C-alpha cells in the first residue's frame, strides 16, 4: 500500500498513495512530435493579409456600387433625353408639315387663279377681234 | 512567486469578478480597505500590497463592449481595483471568433498586452498567467486566442492555465458558438499548459440536484465556479505542497504536450437550510468525489481510462483517514488506471476551511475535496462538439459571416482537422499493449 | 451600439408613427414630455431609439421621408404628432410615384440627398451607431423605389453598419393597383442584395388574419396596421429593453441567417386585435401557427433555418424552455437538423398594450418561398406579353433590367428550395 | 395638383357648358360667387375675395355657341378672357381647323392656357373635350393637341371625344373628320374617353323614356358620367390623387386605350320614389350591354383592365360580396396576362344631379371603366364608312383643296388599320 | 359668316324681286320700314341678309344689274319697291343683249367695273363675308352672259368666299328666241367652272307643274315665278333662320357635293299655286314627303328614278314633330332605297323650323344632288349639237367677235359633264 509524503509548511502537506505500479519500459508518442510547432512575433504579419482581405471586399463592393449608383445618374439622364429627344421631333415635324400647307395651297390657289387670268388676256385680246367682222 | 489574472470576456469576467469576490472573503478584504484584525506574505500570491491601506489584486479585465465591466465599476469591490486593470472596449460586442482574433481585436491588443506587463513590473519573478474565458462567443472565443499567441512570444518560459467555459445547448448564446469554440481552442491549444473545462450543461445540471433551484442564475452558476476555482487554485496563495507554482500543474496532471484538459469535481456542494446536518463523511466526500453526476464536464470516466489522479481537500483532515479513504474507493471501484502510469494520487490536504459568500447557496463545509484527473473520457464532450461544428459546416452554415470578417474558410477544415488529430491523440493512449 | 430609423413612403410612414406610438408608450413617454411611469426598467435603453434634446423631452432618432406632403401631415396633425424634430421631414412637393422607376430614378433621386443628409446629420450625431431599420412598402413607388435607392446609398456611406427592414409586401386582396407585382419584384430584387435582414409583413396575412380569424368584415388600414404595429414592437423588444442579451442587430444577424442572401424572416405574433389566460401552452401554440404568421405562408411547406421567439410578461421560463421543446419534438422533423440549436428564447417582464401574457417570433423558414413564388408568378405573367412595362420604359428604364430582376427572384425561390436538404 | 379643362368645338363647347353646370351644384358655387354656407381647388383657382372660377378654356372658330355661355347665369362664372372666339368661319372638314382657319387661332389660345397654368404651383395635365367629326374640333383639336405636347412634355393629357352616331349626327364628312383627328391625335393623348351618342340617345330611351333626345339632354347625361369620371380628383383631393392613376390603372399599352364608360342607374323623375337600388344591382347593371356608353359588347371581346367608381353611401363589404357575385353568373372575359383588375373607388359624397333635369335623387351610382379589346368594334364600323367613301375620293378634294396631301389620308387609315390588328392582337393568347 | 347678293338679268330680276319681297315679309319689314311682327325669332339672322343703315330701316344687300333700264324700274315702282338703296341699281342703257357674246363681252365688260365695284363696296362692308348668291337666266344675254362673266371676275376677286347662283334653264315651250341653247350652253360651261354649287329651276318643270298638275291654263311669267320664288325661300331658310345649324354655304357645299364638277342641285318643292285652294293645312307630313319627293314635283324637268341621289337635304316648316318627321325620311329612303348611292353613308339630312312660308301650316322643301339633272343638260345639248351643227344662228356670234372653236369647246364641256354624272351610277 505506502505512502510517500512530498512537502511539510505552514499551512498544508502532500504525499502519494501509489497503488500497484504501471505495466512499464516507457512507451507511446502521441503528438510528442519531433518537428512539432516554438511559436513567432513575425506573424503579426498573418493577422494583416486577412485585414487586407477586408480592406478589399470593402473597397470592390463599395465598387460594385459606385458602378451601380452611376448607372442611375444615368437612366434619369437617358430620360431627360428620351423626352427632350422627342419635343425636338413632332416639335418640329409640326411646322414641317406646315409649310406643305401653306405652300400646296399657294399652288391649288395661284393656279386656279391662273385660269381665270387667261379667260381675262382672251377677254380683251378678242375684243381686240372686234376690229374683225364688223 | 506571483500570478496574474486575466479575465478577457463576458462570461470569463463574471466568473473573475465572481471568484475574485470569494479570493477576499477567504483572506479578509473588505472591499476598498486592508485586512485590519486585530510572516511576510503569504496572501501576495497573487496580490500587491499597494498604497499603504489598499490590497489590490493582479488582475485584468478586457471586454469588447462596457455594459459587463461598468457593472464591476459601480457595486462594491469598484473599490477594489485600479481603473487601470478595467480595460472596456466600448466597441462592438462581436459574436464570432473572426471578429475577436482579426477586427476588432487588432484594435485593443496593445493597450491590454501594455497593462499585464505593466502589472507583471511589479513582481519579482512572475509565474504565469491564469486566463478565463469563454469557449464559444465572439469576443473571448476570439480575443482570448489574440492575447494567448502574444502572451507566449513575450513571456517564452512562463507558464500558462486556461479555464474554459464549454457552451451548453440550454444555457447558452448563439447558434454559432461551436465554430467558436473548435476555433479557439484549436489555436489556442499550442499555447496553453494545462487548461480547465467547465462546462455549464454540469454546473447547471448541479445547480438542481444540489442546489435545487429550477432556476440556475448566471451569477448562482459562477459563485459554484468561484468555488472551485478556489479551490483549484489556492494551493498556491497558502503555499502548502501538492502543486504551488504553476509548473506543478502541468508536472502534476498532464503528460503529454497536448494541453489536457483535467476534469474537475468539488465535494460537498449543499445548500444552506441544509446547513446544519453536516459532518460528511471524509470517506464520502471523496466517494462522491467519484461521481458521473458530480463533475464538471459532462461525461464519465467509467467508459475512459484514466492517465494522472489528483485530490486537493480543504479542512479539519489528517491523512490517516484519507488513505483508508482511498483504499476503499479502489476495491469498490471501476478505478481504469491506464497502463503506462503507475498510481498518481497526489493528496493535498490544505488546513484551511473553506469560507462560502454569505449570501450564498452553498453553506459552511467544515471539508471538502477536489479531484483533478487527466482520463480519456474528457474527449466524449470534445466529440459532442465536434460533431456539431461538423454537421453545420457540412453546409457553409455561417461561415460565409467569418470569411467575411476576413478569414480563409481553410482555417475552418484546418482547425476542426486538428481536433481529428486531438480525438485520435486521446483515444490513442487508450489501453495498451 | 445604438440605431436610427428610416420611415419612408405613406405605408411605412403609418407603420412607422403606429409603431412609434405603441413602443413610445411602453418607456412612457408624451407626445413631447418624458416620463410618466413610475416604473423603473424603460429608460436603461431609451438610448437605442431616442436621441434627447433640451430640457425633459425625449424624440425619436427618426427620419420621415415623402414625395407628396399629405402623409407626414397626417402623423403631425394626429397620433403623438408633436414628438418628431421639425428639420426631420423631408415632404417631396413632386409627383407621388407609385411607379418604382419615379422613387428610384426621377423625383427619387430628387431627395436623395436631403434625406440621405439629414440621416448622415443624426447618425452622426449617436455615440456608436448600430444600423438603420427602414419601414416602406414593397409595392408601389416612394418607398418601395426611393427606400431602395435610399438603402443603395445609406450602404456605401455606411458599408460598417448595418442594416434592416420592414417591408410590406403587397396582394391582389386589399392592393390598390395592378402593377403592384412589377414594384415589388423590382425591390425585391434590390432587397435581396443590400439587407443583412429583412421582416416580411405580407399584408395577405395581415388580411387573413383580420376577416378570417379575428371576425372583422370591412378591413380598415387601420384596424390592420395595428397588427403590423404591434408585431414590430414585439420584434424589437429585446434591443429597446432589459438585461438579458440586448441583442446587436448585428448579434441578430449571425444568428438568423446562415447564408448570404439575407433571408427574410417571417414573423408571427401572440394574442391579437382579453381573457389574458392564455396559458403559455396556449401562447406557443397560437404563435407556431400557419393561421397566425406575419407572411402568407404556413410553416409545414417549409422547414425552419433559425428561430428567435420572446415572451413578455410577468411568467416562467420554468414553463416556457419546458413548452419550447415539447414544440420542437410535435413538429421535430421540420426543423433543419443541421443547424443545432436553431431556436432561442427571451423572457421580459413588461407587457406590450392590454395583455399580462404576450410572446411573439422571429422566423427564417424555407418556408417563405412560398411567398416570393407568388408575387414572382403575377409578374412572370404579366412581364410575359410585356403588360404595362411601358410605364417605366418611359421613365427610363431597361426591358433586360426587369428579367435581371426577375431571375434573381426566380434564383432565390430555387435557393430556399434546395435548402430542403441534409 | 391642379387640372385645366379644354373644350375646343362646338360639341365639347356644349358638354363643358353642361357638365361644368354639375361641377358647381356639386360643390356649392351659386353663378357668380362663393359656396357662402382647398379640396375642390383640384379644378378651380379662388380669385378676388369672393367668385370661385374654373380652370378652363373654351375655343370654337365662330361665336353663336360661346356667346350662349356669356349670355345666361354661368354668364358671371368665367373670365371673358377664358373664352376664345374666333368669329371666323367654322369650318367642317379637319383641313379647315388643323391647317387653314385653325393655323390663325393656335397662338392666342396656346398663349391663355399657359397664362392659366401660370397660376398652378405644379399642374398635373389637361382634360381636353372635342367631338370626333365636325370641322374645329375635328381639326384644331389635334392642332391644338400637338402643341400642347411641345410645351408640356412630362404633364399627361386626357381627350373625351364625342363619336359621331348616324342618327343625331351633322355632315355627310363625319367619317373622314375622325379618322383624320384620331389618327393625329392618338400619339399625343394618354387615354382617351370615347363617348357614342348612339348608346347616350339610345339611353335616353330605355331610360330617360324620350321620344325625343335634346342636345342638352345628351349633354347632362355625358355631364354625370363625367362628373364621376373625373372627381375621384376633385373631391377626395384632401390630398394625394395624381392621373398617372386614372392612367397607370387602365392602359396597359402605348397605344391611347379607349377605356369603355358605363353609368349606373340612370332614372328619370317621376320615377325618383321608386328608389333603394341594389348595391348588387347598380353593380350588375353595370355590365349591361345595353347599359353602355360605346355602342358594341364585350361578350364578344375580351377584358384587359377594370375599374369600378361608385358614389354614395356604401361600405365595401357589399360592393365586395357583388363581385364575389357577379364572377360566376359570367361571361366574364379576363384576357390571358392581366390578373384580375379591380381598383374600387368608393366615393362617399353622393352624386346631385340637376334641378329641373331628368334623373333624380340617386342615393348609390356607378361607373365601371374597363379596357378591352370589344372596344375596337366601333373604330370598325367608323373605318367602314371611310373605307368605303375613300374608295372613290368622295369628298376628298375639300380637304386637299384647303391644301392637304391624298397621302394624308391613305396615311392615317392606315393606322387604325394598324390599331385595328393591335387591338384583335391582345385578344386570347399563347 | 353673312351674305350678299346679285341680282341681275331681267328674269333673274323678277327672281329675286319676288324672292326678296316673299322673304322679307316673312321676317316683318315694310316697303322701307323695319319689324311689324311681334313674334320674336325673325331677327337673329336678319343679319346674313339685310345691312341696316340709318334709324329704324331694314334694306337688303342686294344689287341691281341690267344692261337696259326698263326691268329695274319694274321694280322700283312695284312691290317692294322703296327697299333697294338707290347706288345700288345699275342701269345700262345700252342695248339689251339677248345674245350671250353681248352680256360677256361688248355691253358686257362696259359695265363690269360699275357694278364689280358696287359689290365690292357692300362685301367690303358686311363683317365676315359669306359669298355672294346671284339669280339669272341661263338662256339670252344680260345675266346669262353678263352674269357668267360677273362670277368670272367676283371669283378672282373673292377666291376665298363662295359662290351661289340660281339658273333658270330655258324650255322650246314659254322661251322666247330660238337662240337659247347658245345662251344656257354658253353659260353653262362658265357655269360648271367656277360656282361651287348652283340651283337649277328649268322652266320646263315650271311650266309642267303650272298646267299639268295645278289647273292654270296660260302660265303667267307671274303665276309660275310666285313658284321659284317659294322655292328659294325654302331654300336658304337654314340660314335665314334659327339656331338648328344655320348652314353657312360652305357648309352647303361640302355636304352636298362629292365632285368638284360643283353638281348642280335640283330643288323641289311642298305645297304649291297661286291662290284659288288646296289651303287645306292637311298636309299629313308622310302626304308631305311624298308630295316632295315626287317626279311631277320637281324643280328641274327630271324625274329622279332615271338618276340616283348623290346627296339629299330636306328642311321642313311648320308646327308639326320631328317624331313624325324622322320616322317618315326613313321610311322614303327604303320604299326607295335602291336609287340613293349606298357608298356615301348619310346622304340624306333633315330639318325642321317652327315658322311656316306663305299661307301653308305644314309645308317642306328639298335639296337634290341627283345623277337624274344630266337628263337636263343632255337636252340643251341636244338642241344646240343639232343646231351649232349646220352651224345655224351662229353667224350671229361670230359677229360680236367670239370664235368658232369656242362653242365646240363649251359644248364638249357640257359633253363631259353628261358623261360624268352618267359615270358616277356605280
Ligand atoms: N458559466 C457561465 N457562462 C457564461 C456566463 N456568461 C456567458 N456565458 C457563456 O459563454 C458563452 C458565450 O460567451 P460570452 O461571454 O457570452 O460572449 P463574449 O464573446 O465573451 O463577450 P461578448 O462580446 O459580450 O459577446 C455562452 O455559452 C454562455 O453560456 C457566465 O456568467 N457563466
Ligand atoms: N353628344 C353631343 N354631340 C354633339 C353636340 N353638339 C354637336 N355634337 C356632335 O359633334 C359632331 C360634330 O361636332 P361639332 O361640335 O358639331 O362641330 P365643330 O367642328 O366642333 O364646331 P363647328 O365649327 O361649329 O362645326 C356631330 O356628330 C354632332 O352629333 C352635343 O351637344 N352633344
Ligand atoms: C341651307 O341649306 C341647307 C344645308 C344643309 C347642309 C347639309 C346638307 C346635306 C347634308 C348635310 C348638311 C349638314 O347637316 C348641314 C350643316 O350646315 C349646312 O349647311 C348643312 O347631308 C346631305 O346634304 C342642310 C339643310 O337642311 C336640310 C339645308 O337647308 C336648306
Ligand atoms: C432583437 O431580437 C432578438 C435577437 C436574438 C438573437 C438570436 C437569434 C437566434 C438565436 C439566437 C440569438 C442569440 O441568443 C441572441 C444574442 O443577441 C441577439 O440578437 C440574439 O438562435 C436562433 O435565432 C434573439 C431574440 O430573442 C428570441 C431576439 O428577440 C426579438
Ligand atoms: N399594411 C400596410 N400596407 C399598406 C398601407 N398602405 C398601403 N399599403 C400597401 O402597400 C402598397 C402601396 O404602398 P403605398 O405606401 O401606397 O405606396 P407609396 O407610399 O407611394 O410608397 C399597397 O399594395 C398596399 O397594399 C398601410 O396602411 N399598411
Ligand atoms: N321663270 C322665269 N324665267 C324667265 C323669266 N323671264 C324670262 N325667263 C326665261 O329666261 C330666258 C331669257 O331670260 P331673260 O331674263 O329674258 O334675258 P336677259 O334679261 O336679257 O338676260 C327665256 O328663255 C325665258 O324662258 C321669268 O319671268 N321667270
Ligand atoms: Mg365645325
Amino acid at each position: 500500500m505506502e505512502v510517500i509524503e512530498l512537502n511539510k509548511c505552514t499551512s498544508g502537506q502532500s504525499f502519494e498513495v501509489i497503488l500497484k505500479p504501471p505495466s512499464f519500459d516507457g512507451v507511446p508518442e502521441f503528438n510528442a512530435s519531433l518537428p512539432r510547432r516554438p511559436s513567432l512575433e513575425e506573424i503579426q504579419k498573418k493577422l494583416e493579409a486577412a485585414e487586407e482581405r477586408r480592406k478589399y471586399q470593402e473597397a470592390e463592393l463599395l465598387k460594385h456600387l459606385a458602378e451601380k449608383r452611376e448607372h442611375e445618374r444615368e437612366v434619369i439622364q437617358k430620360a431627360i433625353e428620351e423626352n427632350n429627344n422627342f419635343i425636338k421631333m413632332a416639335k418640329e415635324k409640326l411646322a414641317q408639315k406646315m409649310e406643305s400647307n401653306k405652300e400646296n395651297r399657294e399652288a391649288h390657289l395661284a393656279a386656279m387663279l391662273e385660269r381665270l387670268q387667261e379667260k381675262d388676256k382672251h377677254a380683251e385680246e378678242v375684243r381686240k377681234n372686234k376690229e374683225l367682222k364688223e | 512567486r506571483e500570478c496574474i489574472s486575466i479575465h478577457v470576456g463576458q462570461a470569463g469576467v463574471q466568473i473573475g469578478n465572481a471568484c475574485w469576490e470569494l479570493y477576499c472573503l477567504e483572506h479578509g478584504i473588505q472591499p476598498d480597505g486592508q485586512m485590519p484584525s486585530d510572516g511576510d506574505d503569504s496572501f501576495n500570491t497573487f496580490f500587491s500590497e499597494t498604497g499603504a491601506g489598499k490590497h489590490v489584486p493582479r488582475a485584468v479585465f478586457v471586454d469588447l463592449e462596457p455594459t459587463v465591466i461598468d457593472e464591476v465599476r459601480t457595486g462594491t469591490y469598484r473599490q477594489l481595483f485600479h481603473p487601470e486593470q478595467l480595460i472596456t472596449g466600448k466597441e462592438d460586442a462581436a459574436n464570432n471568433y473572426a471578429r475577436g482574433h482579426y477586427t476588432i481585436g487588432k484594435e485593443i491588443i496593445d493597450l491590454v498586452l501594455d497593462r499585464i506587463r505593466k502589472l507583471a513590473d511589479q513582481c519579482t519573478g512572475l509565474q504565469g498567467f491564469s486566463v478565463f474565458h469563454s469557449f464559444g462567443g465572439g469576443t473571448g472565443s476570439g480575443f482570448t486566442s489574440l492575447l494567448m499567441e502574444r502572451l507566449s512570444v513575450d513571456y517564452g518560459k512562463k507558464s500558462k492555465l486556461e479555464f474554459s467555459i464549454y457552451p451548453a445547448p440550454q444555457v447558452s448564446t448563439a447558434v454559432v458558438e461551436p465554430y467558436n469554440s473548435i476555433l479557439t481552442t484549436h489555436t489556442t491549444l499550442e499555447h496553453s499548459d494545462c487548461a480547465f473545462m467547465v462546462d455549464n450543461e454540469a454546473i447547471y445540471d448541479i445547480c438542481r440536484r444540489n442546489l435545487d433551484i429550477e432556476r440556475p442564475t448566471y451569477t448562482n452558476l459562477n459563485r459554484l465556479i468561484g468555488q472551485i476555482v478556489s479551490s483549484i487554485t489556492a494551493s498556491l496563495r497558502f503555499d502548502g505542497a501538492l502543486n504551488v507554482d504553476l509548473t506543478e500543474f502541468q508536472t502534476n496532471l498532464v503528460p503529454y504536450p497536448r494541453i489536457h484538459f483535467p476534469l474537475a469535481t468539488y465535494a460537498p456542494v449543499i445548500s444552506a437550510e441544509k446547513a446544519y446536518h453536516e459532518q460528511l463523511s471524509v470517506a464520502e466526500i471523496t466517494n462522491a468525489c467519484f461521481e458521473p453526476a458530480n463533475q464538471m464536464v459532462k461525461c464519465d470516466p467509467r467508459h475512459g481510462k484514466y492517465m494522472a489522479c489528483c485530490l486537493l481537500y480543504r479542512g479539519d483532515v489528517v491523512p490517516k483517514d484519507v488513505n483508508a479513504a482511498i483504499a476503499t474507493i479502489k476495491t469498490k471501484r471501476t478505478i481504469q488506471f491506464v497502463d503506462w502510469c503507475p498510481t498518481g494520487f497526489k493528496v493535498g490536504i490544505n488546513y484551511e476551511p473553506p469560507t462560502v459568500v454569505p449570501g450564498g447557496d452553498l453553506a459552511k463545509v467544515q471539508r471538502a475535496v477536489c479531484m483533478l484527473s487527466n482520463t480519456t473520457a474528457i474527449a466524449e464532450a470534445w466529440a459532442r462538439l465536434d460533431h456539431k461544428f461538423d454537421l453545420m459546416y457540412a453546409k457553409r452554415a455561417f461561415v460565409h459571416w467569418y470569411v467575411g470578417e476576413g478569414m480563409e474558410e481553410g482555417e475552418f477544415s484546418e482547425a476542426r482537422e486538428d481536433m481529428a488529430a486531438l480525438e485520435k491523440d486521446y483515444e490513442e493512449v487508450g489501453v495498451d499493449s | 451600439r445604438e440605431i436610427v430609423h428610416i420611415q419612408a413612403g405613406q405605408c411605412g410612414n403609418q407603420i412607422g408613427a403606429k409603431f412609434w406610438e405603441v413602443i413610445s408608450d411602453e418607456h412612457g413617454i408624451d407626445p413631447t414630455g418624458s416620463y410618466h411611469g413610475d416604473s423603473d426598467l424603460q429608460l436603461e435603453r431609451i438610448n437605442v431609439y431616442y436621441n434627447e434634446a433640451a430640457g425633459n423631452k425625449y424624440v425619436p432618432r427618426a427620419i420621415l421621408v415623402d414625395l407628396e406632403p399629405g402623409t407626414m401631415d397626417s402623423v403631425r396633425s394626429g397620433p403623438f404628432g408633436q414628438i418628431f424634430r421639425p428639420d426631420n421631414f423631408v415632404f417631396g412637393q413632386s409627383g407621388a410615384g407609385n411607379n418604382w422607376a419615379k422613387g428610384h430614378y426621377t423625383e427619387g433621386a430628387e431627395l436623395v440627398d436631403s434625406v440621405l443628409d439629414v440621416v448622415r446629420k443624426e447618425s452622426e450625431s449617436c455615440d456608436c451607431l448600430q444600423g438603420f431599420q427602414l419601414t416602406h412598402s414593397l409595392g408601389g413607388g416612394t418607398g418601395s423605389g426611393m427606400g431602395t435607392l435610399l438603402i443603395s446609398k445609406i450602404r456605401e456611406e455606411y458599408p460598417d453598419r448595418i442594416m434592416n427592414t420592414f417591408s410590406v409586401v403587397p396582394s391582389p386582396k386589399v392592393s390598390d393597383t395592378v402593377v403592384e407585382p412589377y414594384n415589388a419584384t423590382l425591390s425585391v430584387h434590390q432587397l435581396v442584395e443590400n439587407t443583412d435582414e429583412t421582416y416580411c409583413i405580407d399584408n395577405e396575412a395581415l388580411y387573413d388574419i383580420c376577416f378570417r380569424t379575428l371576425k372583422l368584415t370591412t378591413p380598415t388600414y387601420g384596424d390592420l396596421n395595428h397588427l403590423v404595429s404591434a408585431t414590430m414592437s414585439g420584434v424589437t423588444t429585446c434591443l429597446r429593453f432589459p438585461g438579458q442579451l440586448n441583442a446587436d442587430l448585428r448579434k441578430l444577424a449571425v444568428n438568423m441567417v446562415p447564408f448570404p442572401r439575407l433571408h427574410f424572416f417571417m414573423p408571427g405574433f401572440a394574442p391579437l386585435t382579453q381573457y389574458r389566460a392564455l396559458t403559455v401552452p396556449e401562447l406557443t401554440q397560437q404563435m407556431f401557427d400557419a393561421k397566425n404568421m406575419m407572411a402568407a405562408c404556413d410553416p409545414r411547406h417549409g422547414r425552419y433555418l433559425t428561430v428567435a421567439a420572446v415572451f413578455r410578461g410577468r411568467m416562467s421560463m420554468k414553463e416556457v424552455d419546458e413548452q419550447m421543446l415539447n414544440v420542437q419534438n410535435k413538429n421535430s422533423s421540420y426543423f433543419v437538423e443541421w443547424i443545432p440549436n436553431n431556436v432561442k428564447t427571451a423572457v421580459c417582464d413588461i407587457p406590450p398594450r392590454g395583455l399580462k401574457m404576450s410572446a411573439t417570433f422571429i422566423g427564417n423558414s424555407t418556408a417563405i418561398q412560398e411567398l416570393f413564388k407568388r408575387i414572382s408568378e403575377q409578374f412572370t405573367a404579366m412581364f410575359r406579353r410585356k403588360a404595362f412595362l411601358h410605364w417605366y420604359t418611359g421613365e427610363g428604364m431597361d426591358e433586360m433590367e426587369f428579367t435581371e430582376a426577375e431571375s434573381n427572384m426566380n434564383d432565390l425561390v430555387s435557393e430556399y428550395q434546395q435548402y430542403q436538404d441534409a
